[PDB]
């Protein structure tokens, strides 16, 4: 219970919240990645169509 | 159009001897969301 | 060796016009497997939204000139057919159908 361990415990809150900020950032920003590619698989279809 | 109507980007992927065993299509239907 | 020189021309050839990878086209597969009303991407793989690339006017002349060499290779063999050991009957079918 020393300050050693509240810093320790700190930094297990404010890093564990950063990283499932970061892991939702990936899943938001690899969703735009098949939010444009199935855009331009479509734009495909219609345009040979 | 009086009525229902589908929307482009909504999750709709279907529902209801060798028809009903592709009960499967529903499993990677939930695997595909997660 | 004249043939693995074209060879060579041959590779390099297509491997500066390139081709795309398509890593992610088992993915696309499962956005179109929840958003499009479509049964078609369930058992079928969602295929290339651009193809590959063609055979070019050069790149065609030197699948000819590779052509030329693998059957000078079997045609002077046989007006020079005084050694046994040139083109043994069973490369004479296989040097034949892919030269030409």
């Amino acid at each position: 219970s020393s300050p050693s361990e509240e810093a320790l415990l700190e930094r297990r809150r404010r890093i564990d919240r950063e990283l499932v900020e970061k892991h939702r950032q990936l899943g938001q920003l690899h969703s735009n990645f098949l939010s444009v590619q199935k855009r331009i698989d479509e734009a495909s279809k219609n345009l040979v169509g | 159009a009086v009525g229902n109507f589908s929307l482009p980007g909504f999750p709709l992927m279907r529902g209801g001897t060798r028809q009903e065993e592709a009960k499967k299509d529903r499993s990677k239907f939930l695997d595909a969301a997660r | 060796e004249c043939a693995w020189v074209l060879r060579s021309a041959l590779t390099v050839a297509a491997a500066m016009i390139g081709n795309r990878n398509y890593t992610d086209r088992n993915e696309v597969r499962k956005l179109l497997m929840l958003t499009s009303l479509s049964l078609k991407p369930f058992r079928q793989q969602l295929e290339a939204t651009t193809p590959r690339q063609v055979t070019n006017l050069r790149m065609a002349g030197l699948l000819r000139l590779l052509a030329r060499a693998k059957l000078l290779w079997l045609l002077d063999l046989d007006q020079k057919r005084k050694c046994p050991t040139f083109s043994s009957p069973g490369n004479r079918s296989d040097v034949a159908t892919e030269a030409c």
